[PDB]
């Protein structure tokens, strides 16, 4: 595949293992 | 150069072994010391060193080039390190 | 002073080819692995 | 370091918080920015 400046990265609800088990 | 009465120097040395022509590679010509002269410079000279065993003076041996530089677009990469590694005229 | 240097013999301003000479630093920035 | 304080540098005034790192700066350079063009690396004038 390919910082506090007011942009702010939320992490995602599911994570990559719960990508995997569904 | 000259940026508003701030005079800058750059410098880089690396070892040659030629006659004439100059090597087809790359270096970053680093800054050496920066001299607030307050004045405007539009002509120069080069200093050379003269030998005699001011009209029967002889000279050694030694070559030098003199460029003219151009406002374009150029841009710098740079390694982990910091360096300029490549650069590419646009 | 006055007097110039009369062993000297007027030469032809000939010009070469250069490859990629004549790239400095333009500021004290540091960078890391990037390219502006 | 190690507190978010305000500090005064060359080329940023602000507020921050001081970490140890690894790199290896030029002996002419005094601070370095980040690809975002920030400013998140300075130089001590005094100490190495």
């Amino acid at each position: 595949v390919t910082k506090f400046n007011g942009l702010t990265v939320l992490p995602p609800l599911l994570t990559d293992e719960m990508i995997a088990q569904y | 150069k000259n940026i508003d009465g701030y005079f800058k120097i750059y410098s880089k040395h690396t070892p040659i072994n030629l006659v004439r022509d100059l090597p087809q590679g790359f270096s970053a010509l680093e800054p050496l010391v920066d001299l607030p002269i307050g004045i405007n410079i539009t002509r120069f000279q080069t200093l050379l060193a003269l030998h005699r065993s001011s009209s029967g003076w002889t000279a050694g041996a030694a070559a030098y080039y003199v460029g003219y530089l151009q406002p374009r677009t150029f841009l710098l990469k740079y390694n982990e390190n910091g360096t300029i590694t490549d650069a590419v005229d646009c | 002073q006055c007097v110039n240097l009369t062993t000297r013999t007027q030469l032809p301003p000939a010009y070469t080819n250069s490859f990629t000479r004549g790239v400095y630093y333009p500021d004290k920035v540091f960078r890391s692995s990037v390219l502006h | 370091k190690n507190k978010c304080v305000n500090f005064n540098f060359n080329g940023l005034t602000g507020t921050g918080v001081l970490t140890e790192s690894n790199k290896k700066f030029l002996p002419f350079q005094q601070f370095g920015r980040d690809i975002a063009d920030t400013t998140d690396a300075v130089r001590d004038p005094q100490t190495l």
